[PDB]
């Protein structure tokens, strides 16, 4: 039914010294030992409704641009676009 | 207002690869080494570099002590690893880290502190909007394009076998072996000692790694190959040092990678990679085994020696029952295959709902990585 | 050998072409931005890699962007004087807590393409 | 055959322990001795 | 000039080898498919007679 | 236990390490009365931590894994096996018998073997088998303090009976009947 | 040296393009194999019960 | 019983030789070969092409000293033949045809060294049987225990090997090219700071005598720097052969400290204490507490006063605190290898393990890898 995933440590939220910060909270400060994560059903990582053809179609689309050897470059930031 | 393509960053031990999502091949490939000077600087007016990072550090190997931030797939120096990540983001890809999502890879059986520290140092320092951690072998099988197979990824640092049947991965059948390229480099140094050549410094360890990459192969029959090497001197090759000195290897060409199949040379008592794959297959259920015998996938740089596929097919056929067909799938560009799969997983429209958001991180802490990703 | 030959052909085709094509366009946009800011002091750069070797253009660009006086460059045409000028510029970037990795005077002086592009991108992103 | 190729098996350690003590006895007793004399000399 | 000459001689060699292996793989590959085709027709006949 | 000790960072791979891990299991393990409550208790504080000293001299703190290793006895889905736990196994074994004899079978449940020496195994076993059993029936578990050797003790009883002298398979009988004498002679 | 390296450049550029197509051809044959085997095996099983 | 065997230890610095079953070697002499370099004018004094061993030490003024063994490797085989002939005929006065010989060499060495040694000892001296052994295993014989890690430091090379219950782990053997000759060269380098200059090969022996007489290992390095800077109580005076008087002072504990910090020589490698600790950690878990209790020092280089306390303190610092570290240094640890050789050479059960002459004739010189170790 339920599968348990253990974490040997515990992180504590600490205010900025705004940006969120998390803290180790080592064992000298009497922190909690084992943090449990419960999974009550299989295949929770994958969405339930999915067409199998889509992944293979996109694999073909990506791969044959090597075959046709494109001149495409990566995205550019907009701070460069503004000065133009 | 189109969504910007994510960044795919593959980090095994000993090499870092990075590129944009939706592209065929990564933009940047560079070794994951960091060096620091050891000698005294006497010329005034020189540049003040505390640490040489990445490929640049391999240019001036003579005056640095090279170190690796990852040992056996475990990041043992986080502040050092931050330098590789910063150099990747700002100098090679030169992209703003706050503007794109980042996808990362790791080994199967790792301490949870590795994943938690990766998530914490990615959100807190580089200030990414979203991130995800994906297992490498699943990405490689994505790159192969089949929805069912067993994949054995052997890279510098680690070797691991996972099976997948119809999109389901059995967790108890995952096997992990700490026999990798760095151990083979050390064994190559040890056996090159008795020929008459001595290498001690890490700068010479890089040279030994280059010799291993350039001149090695795997023999189909080990005893016959040793007898042939003893009878005649035809199996001999020459190499030139950066100093400039012709050395001749001879017998040691096919003995360095043979330690992959017989780990007793190193003193380790573990089984070979062929028996590791066989034991992973036999741990699975019966009705899938035939399919797992027909879809063996090799991945990683360590599987790039010539003759690995034929030797592994012969050995598995010697172990498997005779009535089944054993096929070994080895793409020519398999060394990059893991990264390629990541790009596909970064380009699916279905995947876009499963990025770990910054907002949910703010209330779930760095422990959301165990709940969200596999 | 055939698998290795095809694999390294895949590298030297795709990896090399993508990286080199990206750096060409990125260099052109960067040098246009630098010429845009350097018109105020009436200096301009034709090539990004060659003109930054002396280091006076970098000092003038930091003078433009910061709006405050840097130390004067040493009037020397030696190799070590070029290293001195580039070190002065990098040090001036160093007091104002702009983070740099793998940045050295000889990296700019000998003309490393990725390092020069990274320095220009860092100046663009973190200063303006 | 490969683990213990270099040594013969089933040997008592007490023999080696006896011989070390026998050699140490000469050091304790300060014995005069000469080397073996050759047959061709004889 | 001499360095980039060494580069491009290596290029000649590598992709010559790749042409070798690829053409040989195709030419050896064609014979097997015909054997599969003949087996299917003979197999059907044995089914229908029984 | 060796697989789940990998998650904390400690690694054990050879045969001697398996012997060391078995010693760790024999020293520091127990079965929780309630899995959810004990897991939340370990989530609250750090009172469920023990330190074991390796033969190398290193000290490890296993902590949460003390009651997760024996819990695979009651929930074999951790290992991926299809079969369910021991308590419903003996419940099905009872249910395969006749209705008239079940009353004696509930009151005479005896535990034996090395694995059944985990602390708190009797209470958890009794609670689970009482949850499975009908409410009108009474449950009695029998846990000998020397259960680990009890089988051998039974053998010492069987070799002392005077009627047992008739049970022995004679050497002459074996020489007459081959190795297949044991099926017909031994029940 | 410069001119000879430039002259050999066109040959590498053109018969690299020659290599590219033959790659996809052998990939197509590798695809064609498998479904031939599976139709063989199902036909054999039906024949057996006949 | 029959004829006794010969035990010969050929380190890089000095050669030792004796009869098996003896407590101490008969012949101990330096492994050098000297040849004259000046003009000879006195007619009728006779000629002498080479000076071997101790004879070259007394007349070292007019010779160029040369070492046949360098870093544990035999470079010039002719001088090795000369040394072996001198050992057999002038020092022990025995015919080599009647006696078997047992030789010693380093753990990790080129194969051709062993092959050529076997070919030389069979082809020229015509010995009936011979054997090759690792020096540190013989040290473990000399100690008399079945379990321990042994670290041997000679004039050519330093090596650590652990052995448990008679089984030696091959992957845990560590070799380091830091020995007494490197320390002698470093002493020659740091004696320049006070004004004394030694250049030729004759003065290298004077520097070696200075190092053997007036050097010691500091327990705490920085505290000794503070003490030597504060006062002049650490200075000692030495007399040169020509009659001049030198005074070392600070350099007494800086030369042997370089073993623990090889960065003084420019070497990247770790110190001897870290090498021993790493070689211990390379072993398995169950034998580590036995290796902590049986560390054995061997070789002449470990004859500095105060080496044991420094080694014990360093390894105690590196190891976990719950276990005890003891370092077993016998007072006669210079000759330990040779003593072990004797203990091996006349065991009753060892007599079946000699390489026979017939076996060499029918197998070539390659038989030494199949036997020995
Ligand atoms: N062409 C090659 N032939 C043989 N071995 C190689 C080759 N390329 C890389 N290797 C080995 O593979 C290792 C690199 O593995 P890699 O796949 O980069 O690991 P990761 O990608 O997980 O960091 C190197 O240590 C090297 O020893
Ligand atoms: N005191 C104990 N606590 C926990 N487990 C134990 C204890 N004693 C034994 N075991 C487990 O039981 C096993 C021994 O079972 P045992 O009854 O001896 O098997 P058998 O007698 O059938 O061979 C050991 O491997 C150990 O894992
Ligand atoms: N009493 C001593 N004190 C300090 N160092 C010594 C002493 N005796 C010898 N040494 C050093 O040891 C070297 C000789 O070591 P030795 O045992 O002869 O090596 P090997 O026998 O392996 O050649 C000398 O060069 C010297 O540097």
């Amino acid at each position: 039914k339920t599968r348990w995933l253990n974490t040997p440590n515990t992180y504590l939220r600490v205010n900025v010294a705004p940006k969120t910060t998390w803290m180790k909270a080592d064992e000298v400060e009497k922190s909690s030992s084992g943090m449990p994560i419960r999974i009550e059903n299989p295949n929770q990582f994958v969405p339930l409704y999915t067409d199998p053809q889509e992944v293979l179609d996109m694999r073909n689309k990506i791969r044959e641009q090597n075959r046709q050897d494109v001149k495409s470059a990566g995205p550019q930031s907009q701070l460069l676009a503004s000065v133009i | 207002d189109d969504d910007i393509a994510a960044l795919v960053v593959d980090n095994g031990s000993g090499m870092c690869k990075a590129g944009f999502a939706g592209d065929d091949a990564p933009r940047a490939v560079f070794p994951s080494i960091v060096g620091r000077p050891r000698h005294q600087g006497v010329m005034v007016g020189m540049g003040q570099k505390d640490s040489y990072v990445g490929d640049e550090a391999q240019s001036k190997r003579g005056i640095l002590t090279l170190k690796y931030p990852i040992e056996h797939g475990i990041v043992t120096n986080w502040d050092d690893m931050e330098k590789i990540w910063h150099h990747t983001f700002y100098n090679e890809l030169r992209v703003a880290p706050e503007e794109h999502p980042v996808l990362l890879t790791e080994a199967p059986l790792n301490p949870k502190a590795n994943r938690e520290k990766m998530t914490q140092i990615m959100f807190e320092t580089f200030n990414t909007p979203a991130m995800y951690v994906a297992i490498q072998a699943v990405l490689s099988l994505y790159a192969s394009g089949r929805t069912t197979g067993i994949v054995m990824d052997s890279g510098d640092g680690v070797t691991h076998t996972v099976p997948i049947y119809e999109g389901y991965a059995l967790p108890h059948a995952i096997l992990r072996l700490d026999l990798a390229g760095r151990d083979l480099t050390d064994y190559l140094m040890k056996i090159l000692t008795e020929r008459g050549y001595s290498f001690t410094t890490t700068a010479e360890r890089e040279i030994v790694r280059d010799i291993k990459e350039k001149l090695c192969y795997v023999a189909l029959d080990f005893e016959q190959e040793m007898a042939t090497a003893a009878s005649s001197s035809s199996l001999e090759k020459s190499y030139e040092l950066p100093d400039g000195q012709v050395i001749t290897i001879g017998n040691e060409r096919f003995r360095c990678p043979e330690a992959l199949f017989q780990p007793s040379f190193l003193g380790m008592e573990s089984c070979g990679i062929h028996e590791t794959t066989f034991n992973s297959i036999m741990k699975c259920d019966v009705d899938i085994r035939k399919d797992l015998y027909a879809n063996t996938v090799l991945s990683g740089g360590t599987t790039m020696y010539p003759g690995i596929a034929d030797r592994m097919q012969k050995e598995i056929t010697a172990l498997a029952p005779s009535t089944m067909k054993i096929k070994i799938i080895a793409p020519p560009e398999r060394k990059y295959s893991v990264w390629i799969g990541g790009s596909i997983l970064a380009s699916l429209s279905t995947f876009q709902q499963m990025w770990i958001s910054k907002q949910e991180y703010d209330e779930s802490g760095p422990s959301i990585v165990h709940r969200k990703c596999f | 050998d055939n698998d290795n030959s095809s694999a390294r052909l895949f590298e030297r085709s795709r990896i090399k072409a993508l990286a080199d094509e990206r750096e060409v366009v990125q260099k052109k946009t960067f040098t246009k931005w630098v010429n845009s800011h350097l018109a105020r002091v009436s200096c301009r750069i034709t090539d990004l890699y060659k003109d930054l070797r002396d280091g006076r253009m970098l000092i003038k660009l930091l003078e433009v962007l910061s709006g405050e006086m840097l130390p004067k460059p040493t009037k020397g045409k030696m190799r070590i004087h070029c290293l001195e000028n580039v070190d002065k510029a990098l040090q001036f970037l160093k007091e104002q807590r702009v983070h740099l990795e793998n940045m050295g005077s000889h990296d700019i002086v000998d003309g490393n393409h990725r390092l020069v592009l990274g320095l220009i991108w860092t100046i663009i992103l973190r200063f303006q | 055959a490969v683990p213990n190729l270099f040594v013969p098996l089933n040997t008592n350690p007490k023999e080696v322990q006896e011989m070390r003590n026998k050699i140490r006895e000469q050091n304790l007793q300060d014995i005069k001795t000469a080397g073996p004399q050759s047959q061709v000399l004889c | 000039a001499e360095s980039r000459c060494r580069e491009m001689d290596e290029q000649i060699r590598l992709m010559d080898q790749n042409l070798k292996c690829l053409s040989a793989a195709e030419e050896k590959y064609s014979q097997k498919e015909d054997k599969y085709e003949e087996e299917i027709k003979i197999l059907t006949d044995k089914l229908k007679e029984a």
